[PDB]
RNA sequence: GCUAAUCCCCCAUGUGGACCCGCCCCUUGGGGUGUGUCCAAAGGGCUUUGCCCGCUUCCGGAUGGGCCCGCGUCCCAUCAGCUAGUUGGUGGGGUAAUGGCCCACCAAGGCGACGACGGGUAGCCGGUCUGAGAGGAUGGCCGGCCACAGGGGCACUGAGACACGGGCCCCACUCCUACGGGAGGCAGCAGUUAGGAAUCUUCCGCAAUGGGCGCAAGCCUGACGGAGCGACGCCGCUUGGAGGAAGAAGCCCUUCGGGGUGUAAACUCCUGAACCCGGGACGAAACCCCCGACGAGGGGACUGACGGUACCGGGGUAAUAGCGCCGGCCAACUCCGUGCCAGCAGCCGCGGUAAUACGGAGGGCGCGAGCGUUACCCGGAUUCACUGGGCGUAAAGGGCGUGUAGGCGGCCUGGGGCGUCCCAUGUGAAAGACCACGGCUCAACCGUGGGGGAGCGUGGGAUACGCUCAGGCUAGACGG
RNA sequence: CCGAGGGUAGGGCCCGUGACUGGGGCGAAGUCGUAACAAGGUAGCUGUACCGGAAGGUGCGGCUGGAU
């Protein structure tokens, strides 16, 4: 396996899209920081380290909106969008004047700095840049 | 300041002169990507002390012959034969990009 | 030896000059070492006349040689009081 | 292709090809009439196309355009030539301006003059 | 078809002899002293050694030698004198 | 120069009266008045749809016809607005009107400013004392544009400033009759004026 | 053959400076010291036992340079191998100085898919143009650097040149002549000719700014300041304004009733470009002269090419419009003529007897001392796609493996801090662009201030991620 | 000694041109047939090979992107 991020990222678009409550992804101090972001800002109700046949995993429980009206009662997402930016194939690194506003403020970049995983707002905040990880809306 | 620069001796096969190569890392000015670029220096080395697979620093400095404007700075590591290979093995390739 | 003296900038029958360091040998309008102030011959404005008064001492202390017309333009702001 | 391909290989910009090599990189080219004739052109029109064949200072001899209605272009007619085909004549790629040289204007142009090198009439 | 540039062309045409003039004989003593300090011969090595420097810093006062070859020829002179005396001894007078 | 021919076939083709006579504008005499269609062989033959850059461009050329303005000098006023900060609908408007042609016709001084433009252009009308014969005049706030002293004694100018003397003007201006001076206060908040222009679709013509 | 000097030389003098050897600090040849040796000079002038300008050796400043190094700098791989002063060494030559820059000897090295070598094309930058940006294209004018001076080579003089209007030699070409012999180098300003689609006056002045020489007066300056030509570009301005018919003539259309041109014209009145007359600059206050001290400081005067021009005043004439287009894209429609002809054309397409598409006409649309065409650049072109494309059938998966370089790589802990990120600081010239203001009656043009930046150097910090080193693991992989 | 260049000799790359010749594009108002598109009247296409005025044919093997 050549990106364990963009692994999880996938693992969870792949499961909001078919309406999962939970999904595992295998574990790591970097990926859980970055669902640490995810649940704060309210993507994801939470995680939590499970176990399964001995190997550490990290259970994601998902989040969508109401049931609908018309044909296609499936619900609004609350993850719409999630996708790798950096990668190992480019590694992408803003600086801090840099760093992308997503979605017009509605919603975050991760990204990876010396002060640990931030927000673009929280970056801003800190007034640090770093390897963008990824955008989420 | 003199501007100072680290790498493996890939050849001792001068008198008083090693052959050192230095690499660098760059992003893509377009593409992005980190991308590495080496360059081989002749280093003055006055003592004979340097072998091959030296990693060593190399200092710019006045100009000693045609083509040497770098002397020996200090060593860093040694038995870096590693290096050394990857370097001989990439040159033996070109006879194999011939006609 | 290096100078100071008038570049004129501006335009036609409407001079403006940098009162400036430079050498000699530069051309009248080419590259300076040091601009310290301004003049406007036409006198159209209520400063047609700045001078670092601080600098230009440095250079004349250092050197330089303002031309004639330049030494007054340095007379007029005083620079020579003493 | 992927961005370690793009590095190795790059993209290719591509060159334009000139639609008027005869003019060597000139808004006009000064020529003289070897050959003075009509053409057919091709499906579906018909008619009888006035060209001439002409040799320029370039070192390049083509076929040109004869805009206008009638002529007095000859053998040896110094001419200036513009860019610019005619699409149902195939290759010709280039105009005669008329109104220089000794391509005379048009008689009795009244309309779009300019075009054609006829004067302002009383 | 005129100009004082004549002048300045027949001048240098005389500057150039008073020149050649003195540098042929900063190279005929240099090497004489050489000569004899290989053979040394120490007195006279030194004596016209000597002689040399002298008309070395001569030069030098105009045109001719920028100083820093006056330096240079001086230095290298010395050198080879007394490097050759090495080869049998002992400096008779100065020097040094 | 600027247009200088027949006037009302402007007004015609519009489809608007453009007030750009004076006098003869507001009687029944007007040509809008009486053939309140385009002018020319086919201007009673019924109207097809026009089309989309057919309606800006007469949404501009409208704007245009008003102020006599050539159509460069209307294009560099443009691109000015749009260099300049704010929203350039009003910025251009606003630009448009301190052209000093603009603002003595606006203070009655004329009936035209077809005739604005002559009084300036012949030195009859001053800022702040200074003589300008520039119908493009950048007029700032504070000025007093004022007509000339040597000027104030003429038939048509007296004609004309006889007819000002209670007709308000502009929220922009204010007007000094007998002393024969205005003065220009600000620059016009859009609905300070009521041009029978979209002015957005003047935008939209010059984006494509 | 003779004669002068700030020309040349000789000795003396030594603050100093140079050089060899030893020594101390440093640390590539940096600073000091001891012995030895060696090197200075030119006087002119006035108000004349005192000044001024020169002359000499040394130190440091300033300014301008040389050399060196990291990174950046186009097309062709249908150019894949290149290299003998080649790569290094030792000694020496040379220079201001390092260096195969040059030589002698020794060693067998140096370079290359990260593209050597070869071919082609190009002076590079500040900038410019376009573009939402990213990018693309470009390097004219202005500023910076480089290179060159008919084509080559060379050195002399000199602080500095291997010297555009200096020298030597060879070549090509032209000219002069008295036919023996000589001359020249506009890629300085103008100008001629050739070439070309095409690109200026054999003007004026040193008044201003600047440069050279001079104690200074001053002399020279085709730098420059201005004037001339050209709509080449941008900016400004004019050919008028108001009033004026249910609306002439003429011309175009028509259902023959009328509709259009058109308030357009006439005509009436108001203004007043041009043109006349008078006056008339800013640019110029220094240098010098005065007293003071030849300084600081205060007064004297000279001087303007542009130019009797701009501009101010007074008088005063209604006074140039052209060009493209009107099938769709695209804003603008009818009549005649023509009849797959003559012709139009950017693409699609028009024309074969009722053509809004040809030619004329009326009318209309668009711009206006301009309009249009041709050429070229970017755009639209996410149609080379980093931003921002694709490959079952549209163009596009290598015939399949194996595998070199490379690119990329699981979980946990530490060390380092190369990438990365932050702070400080230097640099990032001037002009241009951007925001403010201000001067030419506006503008264009121009001036004063402001705002920054990427990117590189330096110092300090952070350590998530990528890297690197080190120690663990078993989910990948491999083996039993 | 080196040295502009000149001379002798042999090489490499590139441009122009050349009796004649090979196909190609186009034009179109012709001659000859009718190979492909329908089961296109022998399913087609295919690499190769031999052959025929010409499209083409046949052999071998392959593909369906073949009608019934
Ligand atoms: S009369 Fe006044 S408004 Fe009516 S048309 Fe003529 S100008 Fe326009
Ligand atoms: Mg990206
Ligand atoms: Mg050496
Ligand atoms: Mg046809
Ligand atoms: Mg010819
Ligand atoms: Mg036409
Ligand atoms: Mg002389
Ligand atoms: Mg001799
Ligand atoms: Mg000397
Ligand atoms: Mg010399
Ligand atoms: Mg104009
Ligand atoms: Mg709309
Ligand atoms: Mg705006
Ligand atoms: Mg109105
Ligand atoms: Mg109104
Ligand atoms: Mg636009
Ligand atoms: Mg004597
Ligand atoms: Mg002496
Ligand atoms: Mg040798
Ligand atoms: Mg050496
Ligand atoms: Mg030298
Ligand atoms: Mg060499
Ligand atoms: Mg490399
Ligand atoms: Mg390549
Ligand atoms: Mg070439
Ligand atoms: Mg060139
Ligand atoms: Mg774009
Ligand atoms: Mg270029
Ligand atoms: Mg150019
Ligand atoms: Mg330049
Ligand atoms: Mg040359
Ligand atoms: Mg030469
Ligand atoms: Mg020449
Ligand atoms: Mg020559
Ligand atoms: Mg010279
Ligand atoms: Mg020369
Ligand atoms: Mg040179
Ligand atoms: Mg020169
Ligand atoms: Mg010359
Ligand atoms: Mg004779
Ligand atoms: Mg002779
Ligand atoms: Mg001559
Ligand atoms: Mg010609
Ligand atoms: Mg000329
Ligand atoms: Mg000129
Ligand atoms: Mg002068
Ligand atoms: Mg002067
Ligand atoms: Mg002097
Ligand atoms: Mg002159
Ligand atoms: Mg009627
Ligand atoms: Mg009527
Ligand atoms: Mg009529
Ligand atoms: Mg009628
Ligand atoms: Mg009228
Ligand atoms: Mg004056
Ligand atoms: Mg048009
Ligand atoms: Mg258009
Ligand atoms: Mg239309
Ligand atoms: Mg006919
Ligand atoms: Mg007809
Ligand atoms: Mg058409
Ligand atoms: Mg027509
Ligand atoms: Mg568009
Ligand atoms: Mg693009
Ligand atoms: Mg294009
Ligand atoms: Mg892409
Ligand atoms: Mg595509
Ligand atoms: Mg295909
Ligand atoms: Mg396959
Ligand atoms: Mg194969
Ligand atoms: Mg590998
Ligand atoms: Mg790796
Ligand atoms: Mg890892
Ligand atoms: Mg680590
Ligand atoms: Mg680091
Ligand atoms: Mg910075
Ligand atoms: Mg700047
Ligand atoms: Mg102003
Ligand atoms: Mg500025
Ligand atoms: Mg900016
Ligand atoms: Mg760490
Ligand atoms: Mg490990
Ligand atoms: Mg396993
Ligand atoms: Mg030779
Ligand atoms: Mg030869
Ligand atoms: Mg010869
Ligand atoms: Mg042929
Ligand atoms: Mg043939
Ligand atoms: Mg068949
Ligand atoms: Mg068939
Ligand atoms: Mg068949
Ligand atoms: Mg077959
Ligand atoms: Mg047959
Ligand atoms: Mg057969
Ligand atoms: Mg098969």
């Amino acid at each position: 396996l050549t990106d364990p991020i963009a692994d999880m990222l996938t693992r969870i678009r792949n499961a909001t899209r078919v309406y999962k409550e939970s999904t595992d992804v295998p574990a790591s101090r970097f990926k859980e920081e970055i669902l640490r972001i995810l649940a704060r800002e309210g993507f994801i109700k939470g995680y939590e380290r499970v176990d399964v046949d001995g190997k550490p995993y990290l259970r994601v429980y998902l989040k969508y909106g109401p049931r609908r009206q018309g044909p296609d009662p499936r619900p609004e997402q609350v993850i719409h969008h999630i996708r790798r930016i950096s990668k190992p194939g480019r590694r992408v690194y803003v600086g801090v004047k840099e760093i992308p506003r997503v979605r017009r403020g509605l919603g975050i970049a991760i990204l990876s700095t010396s002060k640990g995983v931030l927000t673009d707002r929280e970056a801003r905040k800190l007034g640090v840049g770093g390897e963008l990880i990824c955008e989420v809306w | 300041p003199k501007k100072v620069l680290t790498g493996v001796v890939v050849s001792d096969k001068m008198q008083k002169t090693v052959t050192v190569l230095v690499e660098r890392q760059f992003p893509h000015p377009l593409y992005g990507k980190v991308i590495k670029r080496s360059k081989k220096y002749l280093a003055h080395d006055p003592e004979e002390k340097y072998k091959l697979g030296d990693v060593v620093e190399i200092i710019e400095s006045r100009p000693i012959s045609k083509r040497k404007r770098f002397r020996v700075l200090r060593l860093v590591e040694s038995g870096r034969m590693d290096l050394v290979e990857k370097y001989l093995i990439r040159r033996q390739n070109y006879e194999s990009l011939s006609k | 030896m290096v100078k100071i003296r008038l570049a004129r900038f501006g335009s036609k029958h409407n001079p403006h000059y940098r009162i400036v360091v430079t050498d000699a040998r530069r051309k009248r309008d080419g590259k300076y070492i040091e601009k310290i102030g301004y003049y406007d011959p036409r006198k159209t404005t209520p400063d047609w006349l700045k001078v670092d008064v601080e600098r230009a001492r440095y250079w004349l202390s250092v050197g330089a040689q303002p031309t004639d017309t330049a030494r007054r333009l340095l007379r007029q702001a005083g620079v020579f009081r003493q | 292709p992927t961005i370690n391909q793009l590095v190795r290989k790059g993209r290719e910009k591509v060159r334009k090809k000139s639609k008027v090599p005869a003019l060597k990189g000139a808004p006009f080219r000064r020529g003289v009439c070897t050959v003075v004739r009509t053409v057919t052109p091709k499906k579906p029109n018909s008619a009888l196309r006035k060209v001439a064949k002409v040799r320029l200072t370039s070192g390049y001899e083509v076929t040109a355009y004869i805009p206008g209605e009638g002529h007095n272009l000859q053998e040896h007619s110094v001419v200036l030539i513009r860019g610019g085909r005619v699409k149902d004549l195939p290759g010709v790629r280039y105009h005669i301006v008329r109104g220089v040289y000794d391509a005379a204007g048009v008689k009795d142009r009244k309309k779009s003059r300019s075009k054609y090198g006829t004067k302002k009439p009383k | 078809r005129n100009l004082s540039a004549l002048k300045r062309h027949r001048q240098s045409l005389k500057r150039r002899l008073r020149n050649k003039a003195k540098k042929s004989a900063i190279k005929t003593l240099s090497k004489k002293a050489i000569q004899l300090a290989q053979e040394g011969k120490a007195e006279e090595a030194l004596k016209i050694m000597r002689k040399a420097e002298s008309l070395i810093d001569k030069a030098a006062k105009g045109s001719t030698l920028h100083k820093n070859a006056a330096a240079r020829r001086k230095s290298r002179l010395m050198r080879k004198v007394r490097q050759l005396l090495e080869a049998a001894g002992a400096p008779l007078i100065g020097g040094g | 120069g600027r247009y200088i021919g027949p006037v009302c076939r402007l007004c015609r083709r519009e489809g608007v009266k453009l007030y750009l006579k004076g006098e003869r504008c507001y009687s029944p005499k007007c040509a809008m008045e009486r053939r309140p269609y385009p002018p020319g062989q086919h201007g009673q033959k019924r109207a097809r749809r026009p089309s989309d850059y057919a309606v800006r461009l007469r949404e501009k050329q409208k704007l245009r016809r008003i102020y006599g303005i050539s159509e460069r000098q209307f294009r560099n006023l443009f691109e000015e607005a749009s260099k300049k900060k704010g929203v350039t609908g009003s910025v251009f408007l606003g630009l448009l009107e301190s052209r000093l042609d603009n603002v003595v016709y606006r203070l009655g001084f004329a009936v035209s400013r077809r005739q604005a433009r002559q009084l300036v252009r012949h030195g009859h009308i001053t800022v702040n004392g200074r003589r300008v014969d520039l119908p493009s005049y950048r007029v700032r706030p504070g000025d007093e544009i004022a007509v000339a002293e040597k000027s104030r004694n003429l038939e048509l100018i007296r004609q004309n400033l006889e007819a000002m003397k209670g007709r308000k003007v502009g929220p922009w201006l204010s007007l000094d009759v007998e002393g024969m001076k205005g003065k220009f206060l600000r620059l016009p908040d859009r609905e300070d004026l009521a041009l029978p222009v979209n002015e957005q679709l003047v935008i939209e013509f010059y984006s494509r």
